[PDB]
């Protein structure tokens, strides 16, 4: 059982640092999100021409 | 001798209508209809900024 738990408890530590690096990953696919939106509100505007669009 | 100048404002109103740009839109022509500012944060949030012909 102690040696178990300890495997056990180095396997749910290897599961949040596998965690840590999805949940990092997505941290800048919302910097690059929040940025989409951003340039997308810009575009919405009929001020810009087609050259500014593109 | 006024139909000299009657005439010649008259291709300077014309001169303002065609020559005037912002981005290099044609603002007072009259083909600035429809065309939406976007005015906050979400799909379709518009003003509509409509000139006629000058």
């Amino acid at each position: 059982q102690v040696r178990g738990l300890n495997k056990a408890s180095d396997n749910a530590q290897d599961g949040v640092s596998l965690i840590q690096v999805a949940e990092g990953a997505l941290s800048e696919t919302h910097s690059i999100l929040q940025r989409m939106n951003e340039l997308a509100t810009q575009a919405a505007n009929d001020t810009n021409t087609t050259s500014d669009r593109t | 001798a006024v139909q000299q100048e009657i005439n010649q404002l008259a291709s300077e109103i014309t001169r303002i209508a065609s020559t005037t740009q912002f981005n290099t839109m044609n603002l007072i022509d009259g083909n600035f209809t429809s065309k939406k500012l976007q005015v906050g944060s979400l799909c379709g949030q518009a003003i509509t900024i409509d000139i006629s012909d000058m």
